[PDB]
């Protein structure tokens, strides 16, 4: 699990 | 990969066009800073910035081309040498002084409030000198910033970012010959402006130790997305 | 100014004609490595190496017009730069391992033998395949090794006169990079080829100081742990780092 | 007072 791949796929 | 069709002023265009937004610090008005506060103003705000670098990658033509993991990895190994570029740039027209927000401009003296932190500022401020010397223009700036984006963790994973970085590298030479220099001039200016990203590398690698090492002292806590890239460092 | 008057092809054959020697570790291959024994053998040949670099740098166009202050500076800051990007460079030819010496050849399960050089190990053995992939040719790697020494300190460099040594070492710096274009446009490359792969060489200087930071706090844990014999001239370097 | 000094300056 990482934040950066939330918002990497997020807008 | 529809990067690779841009012409050189429709890939200037696109790289202006997602430019991250500036971003204010919280307004406290105390001066001067502890070592407390003003980690805590920058920290705060170096997590911010974070966010919109995320989204600003996903704008460089080339990079939503990638899969999610090779993404991670890039923004991994670049996010402060971004972060860090990105403060020179908007600190140019401030000599002497760090424009970390436009309510928080720093001079040097104001880096010793944090321990080892001077260092690093005098780095940054070279580093902003040397912009100012060369002239440096935002459309060569967003393009440097792109370089750094797809070129500092390529060889730690590859034909699809190389052909990419060559598109930049054409956009940089088309920028410099529309601005009317000789053959000579260019390839100069091409090769004074790389050699600084060997700057922003080591000022990266400094920073990222000494955010450790603020880290171990735990003056301040920093954010969980902040520790996350630092981590993937160590 | 003798840096200024030479021609592309000039600077070439000085930058060759002043290269190092290849030196010999005292590797002895009847008996197993160890993590202690295998840096003690690095440690050792990179000292020795050193010296050889010092002489070496005292022949790079320019360097002798700078002051000894500023010479100084600019090895402690590139030193182990060089020391990389030549080893990366004789490497080349032998896929993945590193040729330290003739007598010491590696691989990165070797290399494990020490606690974390495996990361800067792999660093190095994918800088070597870059340049195998690029076909980087010897012109091109001392026009590279000589830029490490002239930039990697530059920035960190008060006085008009001051502003004389920087723009100085910045028109050496200018005149490599032309040295580098010529040696490509000779190969008929075109204008577009040129200018990519001049950019393709110096990108790779990121990641030889990338290399070289890690290295060093690599070298300074090497220091703490007292186990590993350094020389009085890499602690001296290693020191000048962290200041 | 550095080595490095003293081989710069070794002649
Ligand atoms: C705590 C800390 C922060 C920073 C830092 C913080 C915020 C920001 C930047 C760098 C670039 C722009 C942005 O505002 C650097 C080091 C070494 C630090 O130790
Ligand atoms: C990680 C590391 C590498 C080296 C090193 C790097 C390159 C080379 C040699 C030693 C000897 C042959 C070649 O020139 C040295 C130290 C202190 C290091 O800490």
């Amino acid at each position: 699990h990482k934040i950066l791949h939330r918002l990497l796929q997020d807008s | 990969s529809l990067a690779l069709s841009l012409t050189a002023d429709q890939m200037v265009s696109a790289l202006l066009d997602a430019e991250p937004p500036i971003l204010y610090s919280e307004y406290d008005p105390t001066r001067p800073f502890s070592e407390a506060s003003m980690m805590g103003l920058l920290t705060n705000l170096a997590d911010r910035e974070l966010v919109h670098m995320i989204n600003w990658a996903k704008r460089v033509p080339g990079f939503v081309d990638l899969t999610l993991h090779d993404q991670v990895h890039l923004l991994e190994c670049a996010w402060l040498e971004i972060l860090m570029i990105g403060l020179v740039w908007r600190s140019m027209e401030h000599p002497g002084k760090l424009l970390f927000a436009p309510n928080l401009l720093l001079d040097r003296n104001q880096g010793k409030c944090v321990e080892g932190m001077v260092e690093i500022f005098d780095m940054l401020l070279a580093t902003s000198s040397r912009f100012r010397m060369m002239n440096l223009q935002g459309e060569e700036f967003v393009c440097l910033k792109s370089i750094i984006l797809l070129n500092s963790g390529v060889y730690t994973f590859k034909d699809h970012i190389h052909r990419v970085l060559d598109k930049i590298t054409d956009t940089l030479i088309h920028l410099m010959a529309k601005a009317g220099l000789t053959l000579q001039q260019q390839h100069q200016r091409l090769a004074q402006l790389l050699l600084i990203l060997s700057h922003i590398r080591h000022m990266s690698n400094k920073g990222m130790e000494h955010l450790y090492s603020m880290k171990c002292k735990n003056v301040v806590p920093l954010s969980d997305l902040l520790l996350e890239m630092l981590d993937a460092h160590r």
